[PDB]
């Protein structure tokens, strides 16, 4: 949420230091988002290729039709 | 900052209020100085540890500009801080900490409310 | 007749390690004793388990203070409604 | 019988508010709520495990007492803790007893001041935990 | 030149396809950079605390968007980026930095200040009545 990040976005900002702990954590999350997007695609491209690369005639949904 | 810092702590001259506010600026330099000792900590981790680990701790050049981009706000209002200051003792270095008291920006004044209120003590 | 050697001897290093921890309990009571700590055995033990079981040293002295402080708190109030 | 083993926080803070309080978990429930709530965000980066500090803070303390024969005592006891291997947080059990501790002379009744100087410990802080 | 959207250049021995990429994705970069820009000139005192409020926000979000590059950074470290994959999660990051730009844009024009610019924030916010985001 756009006002849970405005650390620095405050009526009663307390004082404290530069201390970047919560950024590294929001680093981290940010991170984890995107790498979870590309382990998705990487995930979403694997089956598709699998479903591709099954062997010819196999893994048909009509059996023997 | 250092430059104003090292000019002011040698002259007994600034007074008690001037003493006070120069223990102060020294006090938020060495948090600054904290702060800036943990991010090289960091980069130095990195460093040392020959992995490209993708951690905030790597040493890019934007997650260097990302994590001082904060720090570069703050030293850019102590410095303004202490031009706006320069020449000031007394009530009269105290009257410019209040007409700097009346910034916009929430973090500096938070920043300056702390120093303002622990320099006038 | 091989087997039994090894489980009597497992059971004795353990029974050993759990004399050496009655020992090193009973060393820190004595330490808290003469400290005055006034930490009993069942909460001394709890506490060295718990500590033992990675609680934070800042979290964990911490915590201990806040539940000594209010484990005075509920024994006044038990000794104030008594 | 029993083998340590790793138990969930809830049931080591249920048994240890029980053994403070002297009543059931359900008479503290209040309370163990607010230690819960505390204890459940704390963890210490900063706390520096190292012995060293802890034991020269307590021979400080038994100074302060008067009593550097129990501080000889506790280096004594320190020092067969560290021959004995059972204990792997020595730091944190150290630094558990020491807040906890109560000064007998708080020997006396009070104690003489409390100018706590900045010799202090680390802070650790400095690693990317 | 002046007050104008920052412009690029491209080496012009780059791919046609390529320089027509770079030119759709640049969009997002001249927003950055004016951002910057007015973050910069609308901090000043005599801008208002109203004014510094926004700068704040603005740079709030700027740390967002850095945070984002910064990802993206190293990404390319790993060469594990490509250009489709950078537009597509740019879409959305450009998509933002434009209504950001807009809303930018719009107050510098107007020169809002004060009870102004928070009717021009309320006319903004209705403008932005169909974007949730």
């Amino acid at each position: 949420d756009y006002f849970l990040n405005n650390k620095h976005v405050g009526r009663n900002v307390p004082y404290s230091g530069y201390d970047c702990d919560d950024l590294s954590v929001f680093e981290m999350d940010v991170q984890s988002l995107i790498s979870r997007e590309e382990c998705l695609c990487h995930s979403m491209i694997q089956e598709t290729l699998q479903v591709m690369e099954a062997a010819p005639g196999t893994g048909l949904p009509t059996v023997g039709l | 900052i250092r430059r104003y810092t090292d000019q002011r702590s040698l002259d007994r001259s600034f007074g008690l209020v001037g003493q006070s506010f120069c223990a102060a600026l020294h006090q938020e330099l060495r948090e600054y100085y904290r702060l800036l000792s943990v991010l090289h900590s960091q980069l130095q981790l990195e460093d040392d540890q020959g992995v490209n680990l993708g951690l905030e701790s790597s040493l890019t050049l934007r997650r260097l500009l990302v994590w001082t981009y904060d720090p570069k706000i703050r030293l850019k209002t102590l410095a303004a801080l202490v031009d706006h200051c320069q020449g000031r003792k007394g009530g009269e270095l105290a009257s410019a900490v209040h007409a700097y008291t009346k910034t916009g920006d929430p973090y500096m004044r938070s920043l300056v409310q702390h120093i303002l209120s622990l320099v006038s003590h | 007749m091989a087997s039994s050697s090894g489980a009597g001897a497992a059971a004795a290093a353990a029974a050993a390690n759990l004399n050496a921890v009655r020992e090193t309990m009973d060393v820190l009571l004595e330490i808290s004793r003469i400290l005055n700590t006034g930490l009993d055995m069942e909460t001394l033990s709890i506490c060295v388990r718990l500590c033992e079981q990675g609680i934070n040293p800042e979290a964990l002295s911490s915590v201990i203070k806040e539940l000594r402080k209010a484990t005075e708190a509920l024994k006044a109030a038990e000794n104030m409604t008594s | 019988m029993a083998t340590p083993d790793q138990k969930s926080p809830n049931v080591l803070l249920q048994n240890l508010c029980c053994r403070i309080l002297g009543r059931s978990e359900a008479d503290v429930a209040q309370q163990f709520q607010y230690a819960v709530r505390v204890i459940g965000s704390n963890f210490a980066p900063t706390v520096e495990r190292d012995e060293f500090l802890v034991a020269e803070k307590i021979k400080k303390e038994l100074i302060r007492q008067r009593r550097e024969a129990d501080a000889a005592l506790f280096s004594e006891l320190h020092r067969k803790l560290h021959s004995q291997g059972v204990l792997k947080n020595k730091w944190s059990i150290l630094y558990l007893l020491l807040s906890l501790s109560e000064d007998p002379r708080r020997q006396p009744s009070k104690v003489s001041s409390y100018a706590t100087l900045f010799a202090q410990a680390l802070p650790r802080d400095a690693h990317s935990t | 030149a002046g007050r104008q959207s920052r412009t690029f250049l491209v080496d012009p021995n780059l791919d046609l396809s390529i320089r027509e990429l770079v030119h759709r994705i640049l969009p997002v970069a001249a927003s950055y950079s004016a951002v910057t820009r007015f973050i910069e000139e609308k901090s000043s005192f005599e801008y208002g605390q109203v004014n510094h409020a926004l700068a704040a926000a603005m740079r709030t979000l700027v740390k967002e968007h850095l945070i984002l590059v910064s990802q993206l950074e190293q990404l390319h470290r790993q060469g594990l980026l490509s250009l489709q994959k950078l537009w597509f999660y740019i879409q959305p990051a450009m998509r933002t930095m434009d209504i950001l730009a807009s809303l930018a844009t719009s107050v510098d024009k107007g020169e809002c200040l004060g009870g102004s610019t928070l009717s021009l924030l309320h006319d903004r916010s209705f403008s932005y009545t169909g974007d949730s985001q």
